[PDB]
């Protein structure tokens, strides 16, 4: 399973190499709709549930849903090279995704459908995008080893920033909007900070490469995860790992928390994914 | 004329440049970024302005008193 | 009875006139319509960093703290350290002994730690070469801001090192008619604990704003590395125009802030640059106080200096009131003859004063 979705509390997602977009709910845990789409890596909700936008390695993407029938709309072709990864808007209208043919471009919901509005060209192969969860600032991440922070409103390319030596690969962004977390596959996060961009702690776990993090977004704590079988999560105020977990036994290849209460679930090589939750 | 008008005890110094036409904060005057950066998208009003000893110590004193009386 | 004064407008020129002139002064109803009224924590830090430069001034403070009576002493001068608070950064101290500076019994060698600036005051490199360059055309000859540690808008922790070695006995007396024909504009732009591709979205999107010009532009970088980096990051960015025929010089300067893009501050600066050059004639309209501080204690004779109709606003209209009753000097403004160009010159006959305390 490539990535997961998570709604409030009631439905999950698992996206998978083969299409089964799999529809899941964590009590009785039998996958809903099951489809078949094709290559997709990466993927999101809209933000009341039974509407799922998503991605692939073609030069596709989708959209599809819960209650009716499977495929509704797919705009192929929207970007010739493979894209990555996708994000709705704090709100849930646009729909910003970044693709290796060097482009980020923009998409409205509009009434059913989608429609293009606006391309971005970057001088690099983007491979990740976060945009803000009150739309202060979107984030990309170029194998150019570099992070670009661009506003909403203008975007005015606010910070170019730089230092991980190697493509960083996963982007999150403080949930009060005041420090972002920038992870690269040399073992070393780095939190960041955001008015100028002074980095604060470049810190190094997870001894072969980190593959996703992403924010606890009630308090400014975070998750990230491994390749080798090992999350973790970390406080963003002494930076000590507060809990380690060792549970799976592959190549943890994504996760997403849930915004209830940072009710997370962690997905692996090993076709496993599970549930963690409080104590 | 504006000498007499600085040196007025009674008027205060905005009512005497708007008659004629807070240092602390040293920093000099300015007007909106975006109207000034706009008026100075071109910037050629302003090219008008861009492109023995002893014997001299006396001259120099005496030059001095010179221009000194020829505007007292 | 003696010299009476209202309000905290002007302090600090009220305050050094005070001590240059000799002439015992009282201020009162520092803003006494407050809910914290009289005296704030940066002027009575700055009162006692003028009782430890001087010697025999005695201060006394009203218990309301919004009276101010100020009997002078000698200028010793000297060296000294001084922690400056938080409130205000070391601008707004030094741009004061730089004018008091050079008259005292020893030499100026004094530290400054605390905030190196902020947007309402004065930058370091800003008064370095916008206003040591008048000063050696005044007159002194060896005078540096040596800055060994910067600082921070929010934390500081900066160091600078305000050094004057020039003891002169009076300033020569000032002659400036004509324009003076802009040969070079410079800059620097300075940049504290934050990546150094942020000095060059300044530099490239200044100069590209005053890239279509005939005149040679040249702005530098500077990053600072390890504890000279003071305590919280920070950037700013300072533009002179160098006329070096004769010496003068304009300047405008700014940091930036939370969310300030560098391409928008560069373009900010430049802007605010050529409002100045294009405002000001002969003397920078933030450099007009020391010009005419330094041309009123002149020697006994005239001196002319230039200035346009635009200079002539409140702020010159409350410093020739603060110096006619400080000194009662009239300042006779003249107009140039050609009117294309509305400019006064202004003729100030400077007292006659030498500095008292050199031992010879």
């Amino acid at each position: 399973v490539r990535s997961i979705d998570i709604s409030d509390d009631n439905k999950l997602l698992a996206t998978a190499s083969n299409g089964s977009l799999k529809i899941w709910n964590i009590k009785t845990h039998k996958c809903i709709r099951t489809f078949e789409c094709g290559y997709a890596l990466t993927c999101k909700f809209l933000p009341g549930g039974l509407l799922v936008i998503l991605g692939t390695r073609n030069g596709e993407l989708q959209l599809f849903d819960l209650a009716s029938s499977s495929l509704l709309d797919t705009i192929e072709d929207a970007h010739d090279a493979a894209i990555w990864s996708l994000d709705l808007t704090s709100d849930g209208k646009r729909l910003v995704t970044g693709s290796a043919d060097k482009t980020v471009k923009f998409w409205d919901f509009k009434v059913l459908k989608l429609h293009h509005d606006t391309t971005l060209e970057l001088t690099d192969d983007i491979l990740c995008v976060r945009v803000s969860p009150d739309d202060r600032y979107l984030a990309i991440s170029l194998l150019d080893n570099t992070v670009k922070v661009f506003f909403l409103d203008s975007m005015k390319f606010y910070l170019s920033l730089y230092g991980h030596k190697l493509p960083v690969l996963s982007i999150d962004i403080s949930f009060d909007s005041k420090m972002i977390i920038t992870s690269s596959a040399d073992k070393n996060i780095k939190i960041w900070g955001l008015d100028f961009g002074d980095c604060h702690k470049s810190l190094f776990a997870h001894q072969d490469s980190i593959m996703n993090v992403k924010f606890l977004p009630q308090s400014h704590n975070f998750f990230s995860c491994s390749k080798d079988a090992v999350v973790k999560y970390w406080d963003g105020e002494k930076f000590e790992c507060i809990q380690k977990l060792y549970a799976h036994q592959s190549e943890v290849w994504a996760l997403a928390v849930a915004t209830d209460g940072g009710f997370v679930v962690s997905s692996s090589h090993d076709h496993s994914i599970r549930i963690w939750e409080e104590t | 004329n504006i000498g007499k008008l600085i040196y007025m005890d009674n008027i205060s110094p905005e009512e005497c440049i708007r008659r004629w036409r807070d240092l602390e904060k040293f920093v000099p005057y300015f007007d909106t970024f975006e109207k000034l950066a706009k008026k100075w998208k071109s910037v050629d009003a302003i090219k008008e302005r861009f492109l023995t000893w002893y014997e001299l110590q006396k001259a120099k004193i005496s030059k001095q008193l010179e221009i000194n009386n020829i505007e007292y | 009875k003696y010299t009476t004064f209202q309000g905290s407008q002007n302090f600090r020129l009220r305050i050094v006139l005070a001590t240059l002139s000799g002439k015992p002064i009282k201020i009162e109803k520092i803003r006494s319509g407050d809910l914290n009224p009289g005296l704030k924590d940066y002027e009575v830090s700055f009162l006692r960093l003028i009782e430890s430069v001087t010697n025999g001034s005695v201060i006394e403070i009203s218990y309301t703290g919004t009276t101010v009576i100020y009997r002078p002493g000698i200028i010793v001068g000297g060296a000294s350290t001084h922690i400056c608070p938080s409130s205000k950064p070391v601008g707004y101290f030094v741009e004061p002994m730089l004018y008091l500076a050079p008259f005292s019994k020893k030499k100026f060698s004094i530290l400054f730690k605390g905030i190196t600036a902020s947007h309402n005051d004065a930058g370091i490199e800003a008064i370095k070469w916008g206003l040591m360059p008048v000063m050696e055309k005044f007159g002194v000859r060896e005078c540096a801001l040596h800055t060994l540690k910067r600082g921070s808008p929010p934390l500081g922790g900066g160091e600078v090192h305000l050094v004057v070695d020039s003891l002169i006995a009076q300033p020569i007396t000032m002659h400036e008619i004509d324009r003076p024909i802009i040969s070079s504009i410079t800059g620097v732009a300075y940049s504290t604990r934050v990546s150094p591709s942020l000095v060059n979205r300044m530099i490239d999107g200044a100069k590209k704003v005053l890239k279509n010009l005939q005149c040679e532009v040249n702005i530098t970088a500077d990053v600072w590395r390890g504890e000279n980096s003071g305590k919280s990051p920070g950037w700013g960015i300072t533009l002179v125009a160098q006329s070096k025929q004769k010496g003068w010089s304009y300047f405008a300067e700014d940091i930036g802030d939370a969310g300030s893009i560098p391409e928008e501050l560069g373009e900010k600066v430049a802007c605010q640059l050529l409002e100045e050059i294009s405002k000001s004639a002969a003397v920078g309209r933030n450099q007009l106080p020391l010009a005419i501080v330094y041309m009123v204690i002149g020697k006994e004779d005239i001196g002319r200096l230039r200035i346009n109709k635009e200079q002539i606003d409140e702020r010159f209209i409350i410093l020739l009131r603060d110096i006619k009753k400080i000194f009662n000097t009239e300042v006779f403004l003249k107009p140039v003859d050609e009117a294309d160009n509305e400019d006064m010159i202004a003729t100030i006959k400077g007292i006659g004063f030498t500095n008292t305390s050199k031992k010879i």
